[PDB]
């Protein structure tokens, strides 16, 4: 047996530092005599800079540094649904082993500009602002961004259930949170029946940074598996700050030059390789796609920082979230103003499209107007009268948790605020109108449900305003 | 052989040279002992912590004391392992330093007692058990708006001198006195004028005979500042495994634990990060935290009190240090010097138990409401600055009359602020809050002064102070 | 002949080591060709491009693609050239990588081809040509208030979602349908699923078979990023030189191309900038733009869009961008959220085309006018909504009932605007939409309702609509 071998010469903050290694190559894998692995970054005249992927209290100066001559794969299969898994593809919940036949490196080319397909169908959130402001489709790239505490965990969550009777498969990987949080999410997919279709990829805070900083890759490496078979997926990144974190502190320890807050030069990089995998094949390829929703947090709600500019530059649309609307009794707190979608109109029905078209008019002048609102009733008719209008509107768009709406009773909905038939209902009865108008449509009315299921289309215009007026003859203000 | 030799001595930082083949591991304990050779030179006894490996067989290590009188060629011991403190059933009723020594003149610890390694790795996801039970606090603010959880993680957050400390002492007071559990107390970087009081406080209630409490101040070297929270932890998690027994641990700051790591970062060779902390400051404070919780054989409930630096909440410590917990509570300087404690910001503070199906849908219900007044009082207040009140809409000047009354009930008289006032302080319970709240919030008090909710604990006190200024 | 060997990889960049007295010059482009020796090793296809001499012979350069499975000691072979890429008649419907290769699977370029290096001197001051002419567009905000100059270069200013792309794909397919001139696209940074949907539209429209483009994508190395700009721009340039044509350049985006060159040089090692940039930014936007020239052999006129991050015009990519700009737009997403595309902001934009002696004295002083009509009604909208117009004076009800006809006709619909609505483009002359506002500003259509004016082309078309909403 042979394989070339080194020296230790420091050791410490999860670095070493190896004489010898002559034939490594750059990424090679490289483990110790203490039996833990390594990944060689650095490649120097004298030395390579060694990142270690495990605990490094046991490695001691002069120790021998093998070879393995492996790039990093991570293991795929259907046996990884239903389980949580860490980076390296081993899993930490018991429940015994994983049987997967199949390897796929970590890093691996992203389809070119000719595999690929533009995005046409709709990936379906069960939040109405989403999925009437800002829509999502299938091979799209969304970014989730705001302070701490405002609801982004909530929306992942509420999209990976709501993916119940659709064809997706979900993998929701969790960056620098605490287990006990993690456990809590796992639990929550339990209890709703969504681990039936869902991966989860773990790296927790205590773990070293190399594992951290390698999360994301395995997530989107394990769902291009899928994603190349056909299949449709959906990956959701928990947290790209923490990761960006994470290389960095692994950049200064191997002293490479530092940019702007510390960050090394090659962090959009990173970030861009990272994004960039997620697309919608073509029907030669397949017809697959993967969906990515990476999540930025924010302080003090700066989003000029160079990790927020970085991500917003690259996804095609972002989602804002905002506590001042959060504690103002506004969640799900999207900032409709502000948030964009690129992937919009092809991302929706031709009902939601038809629908949505007068709200987004509606929304716009409501925000023009709030300015003025502060003076009291003391407007012009109109002006008042688009201000009523405008709250109704708010008032729709609220929604509490863990409730996915059907896309059909959110276009019915949606169409019966903007038709009018709202005018008269007082504001304080918004959410019950609509609560009741639910049962209505689920005892009566199932007609228009599956026309609107079948067709895609909205139902015929007489019948849909018969039945709301009917509705509305049953509806009893308080 | 475990003989080495020193080599540098700069500050807090000391490096030693071995024998070539037998460098000790990082995080092991050495002892430099050495007794004067003549009238120039004195007596030391001290201890190192190996931090690195450097190469060319030396090792740089951190002082856990003052490195006055170190001589460049003074031998050093290798120990063999990390530092082990005593554990178990005679750590009650004791006061210990960073090094497992006792301080309090009771004597020192039997040679043959068990003792345990400071440094382990976190428990498991496996391991890890969840569920979510209301602790209740008497306090109407915490009960209220951010309810504590029994076996989670909460965190005091604050700046200088706004009431975090007495926040602490309050809880002890309501929680300790029954928990039935074993206490442990963890000082770090903190006043020795308090260490002193609180460990008279609890000999004088009897708590003591079931609390271990550990020191390490604001006077010791960084070294000791990074290893006596570990100490604490290390002495709680016993009592966690090996009896499956409830633990109420108190952190008095551990905010220093990061502030000396940056202190000892830049002597070590690190390039500087962002407002010059170290590189590893989420992993350093992530391997410490990640072992404070609660597993399926035993619970562990940990109160931390977290110092904001010049009242910056976006520096880096304090922004880490978020995601580790369950329940926050944000005090404000402005909250304080209006005269409202405990100061606590009413949105800033969120707590993972506010849940209809956790404390009840007419709590909820209650304290989002609470929570929209008050957040459209905060926005009214330019308008109100610029254009005056008189020009606000009928239900503008109603949301502003039960918004004051809010956040003046929201403030509350403490068991221990009694030093400061002849107030002798008060319990609420939560259905007491509750219901107050709801009154208020329907309008029924509206003909009160806006003077007579400050400091009170239940409703009927309100109209108890408003009877006695006449109403 | 003598070759080098890899000293350094630290990532995308790589040191080489050479023989003595054989460097090569700085910009000139290395090859790496390798075929794995053994199972532990991978077959290895990079090239690299001179950054600077680091002394002893090692020379520092950047990679334009992955640096992985590189190992110390591989040979490198000079190019002897700075990076050539293929020109002429054959690039004509391709796509192009940085380097010059194809990427649409159609075929290589034959090796006997005519190739251009890409970095060279810009053109002199003797040979420049100052000749100003009007460039028609077709589109009305662009031909009214800020004309476009042919061998000019215009900046297109916006936020995210605001239109530049589509505005882009529009002037390409008004341009060269109507003027049937080349024209070259760069994509600098450009995200995949765009420019797949780029290349479906020219392909379906036709428009591919007079264009060339260059794709640098953002999955890939800075340098990569950096250089495709520049490889367009010599593709470019040889319609001009050696053939005399009028060439339209289109830029994707000019932050992608600075943020770029700011990810070069804190690779390699420079003291950052004002907020972070590389101090070289404005050297490399000079030595970019001022290769876009008209002299006397032909003429290159330059679309470019810009992205202002947060709003913040005072950020330095778009202000050392400012500095070449002949006429510059801004696109405001307040104007696309009411439905008005292109959402041109007919205030903020300007032109140094817009002169009496250049458009004529009608057209100079319709579009004084029309600004003036547009400034005006600024001041009256906070007026109105707290009292209505009737409150104002005669002549500013006047003023209102055009501005409202003019700010919806300033809206057209796009022929790429079919995938987004169904309603089919239009082509509105200058000397026609001149016409049609002076008509509406001295009154002929006052007596149209103001929806007939939104989404529309030429001026009869608004009668049109009128007739068929039944006026
Ligand atoms: N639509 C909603 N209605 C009611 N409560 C909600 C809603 N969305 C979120 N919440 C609640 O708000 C709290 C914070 O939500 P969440 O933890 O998802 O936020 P986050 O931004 O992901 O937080 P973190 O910064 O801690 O990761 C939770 O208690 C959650 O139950
Ligand atoms: N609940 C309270 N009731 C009355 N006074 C209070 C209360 N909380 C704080 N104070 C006042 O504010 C001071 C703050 O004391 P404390 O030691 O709790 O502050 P701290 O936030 O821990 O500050 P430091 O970082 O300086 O230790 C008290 O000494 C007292 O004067
Ligand atoms: N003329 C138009 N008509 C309708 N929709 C448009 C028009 N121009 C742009 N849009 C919408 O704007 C979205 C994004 O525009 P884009 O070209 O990406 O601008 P930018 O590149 O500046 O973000 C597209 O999805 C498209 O639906
Ligand atoms: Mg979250
Ligand atoms: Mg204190
Ligand atoms: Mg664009």
């Amino acid at each position: 047996q042979v394989s070339d071998v080194g020296t230790v010469i420091q050791v410490g903050d999860g670095i070493a530092r190896a004489h010898g290694l002559d034939n490594v190559m750059s990424g090679e894998l490289v483990e110790f005599a203490n039996g833990v692995m390594g990944m060689a970054l650095n490649l120097e005249e004298n030395n390579v800079g060694i990142v270690i992927l495990g605990p490094y209290t046991g490695i001691k100066e002069g120790d021998e540094v093998r070879r393995t001559g492996r790039i990093m794969e991570v293991p795929v299969g259907e046996a990884l649904i239903g389980r949580v898994v860490n980076p390296l593809g081993q899993p930490v919940d018991g429940l015994g082993p994983v049987e997967t036949t199949e390897t796929r490196p970590i890093e691996s080319p992203a389809p070119g500009v000719m595999d690929r397909r533009s995005v046409h169908e709709p990936l379906q959130t069960g939040i109405k602002a989403i999925d009437a402001l800002v829509p999502i489709g299938r091979g799209q790239r969304e970014l989730i961004i705001g302070d701490r505490q405002t609801g982004k965990t909530s929306v992942a969550i509420d999209t990976i259930i709501n993916q119940k009777d659709q064809n997706m498969i979900s993998i929701y990987v969790a960056i620098g949170q605490k287990e006990s949080t993690v456990r809590t999410v796992v639990e929550t997919l339990r209890k709703h029946g969504a681990l039936d279709y869902t991966i989860v990829v773990t790296a927790s805070a205590s773990q070293p940074a190399p594992l951290l900083f390698l999360a994301p890759y395995a997530g989107v490496a394990m769902g291009e598996y899928f994603m190349y078979k056909g299949k449709h997926v959906l990956v959701v990144y928990d947290d790209l700050s923490k990761q960006a974190a994470a290389y960095r502190e692994l950049s200064l320890l191997l002293r490479r030059p530092p940019g702007r807050e510390a960050y090394p030069g090659d962090i959009f990089y990173l970030h861009s390789r990272l994004l960039e995998r997620a697309a919608k094949l073509s029907d030669a390829k397949g017809g697959g796609s993967l969906t990515a929703l990476p999540f930025v947090e924010t302080q003090a709600g700066d989003i000029s920082a160079y990790i927020p500019t970085n991500v917003i530059s690259i996804t095609d649309g972002q989602i804002f979230l905002q506590s001042d609307l959060f504690f103002s009794g506004v969640r799900p707190a999207i900032n409709a103003g502000l948030s964009v979608s690129r992937v919009g109109g092809a991302a929706q029905i031709k009902a939601m499209k038809k629908v949505a078209g007068t709200l987004r008019l509606d929304l716009a002048a409501y925000r023009e107007l709030e300015a003025f609102a502060q003076f009291g009733s003391d407007l012009d008719k109109a002006t008042q009268a688009k201000l009523a209008r405008g709250a109704r509107t708010v008032e729709v768009l609220k929604q509490d948790l863990h409730q996915p709406i059907p896309v059909e009773k959110q276009v019915l909905i949606i169409y019966a605020l903007t038709r009018g038939f709202l005018d008269d209902i007082p504001v304080e009865d918004v959410r019950r109108f609509e609560k009741e108008f639910y049962l209505f449509l689920d005892q009566n009315g199932q007609h228009l449900l599956e026309h609107i299921r079948t067709t895609k289309d909205l139902p015929n215009e007489d019948d849909l305003n018969k039945a709301i007026e009917a509705f509305k003859k049953t509806f009893v203000v308080s | 052989m475990t003989r080495g030799r020193v080599i540098q001595v700069m500050g807090p930082v000391v490096d030693v040279k071995f024998e070539n083949g037998h460098l000790p591991a990082i995080y092991n304990a050495l002892k430099i002992q050495h007794k004067a050779r003549n009238e120039n030179e004195v007596d030391i006894d001290l201890t190192l912590e190996v931090a690195l490996h450097l190469g060319d067989d030396t090792v740089r290590t951190i002082a856990m004391a003052s490195t006055d009188g170190l001589i460049r060629g003074m031998e050093v011991i290798d120990t063999g392992a990390p530092i082990s403190v005593p554990v178990g059933e005679v750590t009650l009723g004791r006061v210990f330093n960073v090094l497992g020594e006792p301080i309090d003149l009771e004597g020192d610890i039997p040679a043959d007692a068990r003792r345990d390694p400071i440094h382990r790795p976190a428990p498991k996801f496996e391991e890890l058990a969840t569920e979510v039970e209301i602790l209740e606090t008497g306090i109407k603010v915490v009960d209220l708006l951010a309810p504590y959880i029994k076996g989670g993680k909460i965190g005091l957050f604050g700046g200088a001198g706004v009431g975090k400390t007495v926040l602490i002492q309050e809880l002890i007071h309501n929680i300790a006195q029954e928990h039935g559990g074993i206490s442990v107390f963890a000082g770090v970087g903190e006043r020795t004028r308090e260490g002193n009081d609180l460990y008279h406080e609890m000999k004088d209630s009897g708590v003591i005979s079931k609390t271990a409490m550990v020191f390490g101040q604001m006077n010791e070297p960084p070294g000791a500042r990074m290893r006596v929270a570990l100490t604490g932890l290390t002495m709680a998690e016993y009592f966690r495994d090996e009896q499956g027994q409830d633990v109420l641990l108190f952190i008095d700051n551990i905010f220093r634990f990061t502030q000396a790591g940056s202190e000892v970062s830049a002597l070590l060779g690190r390039m500087p990060s962002a407002v010059g902390y170290q590189p590893t400051l989420a992993t350093e404070m992530g391997q410490l935290q990640e072992r404070i919780t609660s597993t399926a054989k035993g619970s562990i409930t940990s109160i931390q009190a977290i110092y904001v630096p010049a009242d910056d909440y976006t520096d880096p410590a304090p922004a880490t240090t978020f995601s580790h917990l369950d329940a926050t509570t944000n005090l404000e300087r402005k909250l304080a010097e209006m005269g409202i404690y405990p100061a606590v910001d009413p949105l800033a503070s969120t707590s993972r138990a506010l849940a209809p199906e956790i404390v009840g849908e007419e709590h909820y219900q209650v304290a989002r409401k609470v929570q929209q007044t008050l957040q459209r009082y905060k926005e009214l207040q330019d308008i109100i600055a610029i254009l005056g009140m008189d020009e606000l809409s009928d239900e503008d000047k109603l949301v502003v009359h039960r918004a004051r009354r809010i956040q003046f009930f929201l403030s509350q008289n403490f068991h221990v602020a009694e030093q400061f006032t002849g107030q002798p302080g008060s319990y609420v319970p939560v259905k007491e809050t509750v219901r107050g709240f709801k009154e208020i919030l329907e309008g029924k008090y509206d003909h009160l002064p806006e003077d007579a909710f400050r400091l009170v604990g239940r409703i009927e006190e309100v109209v108890e102070k408003a009877k006695a200024m006449g109403v």
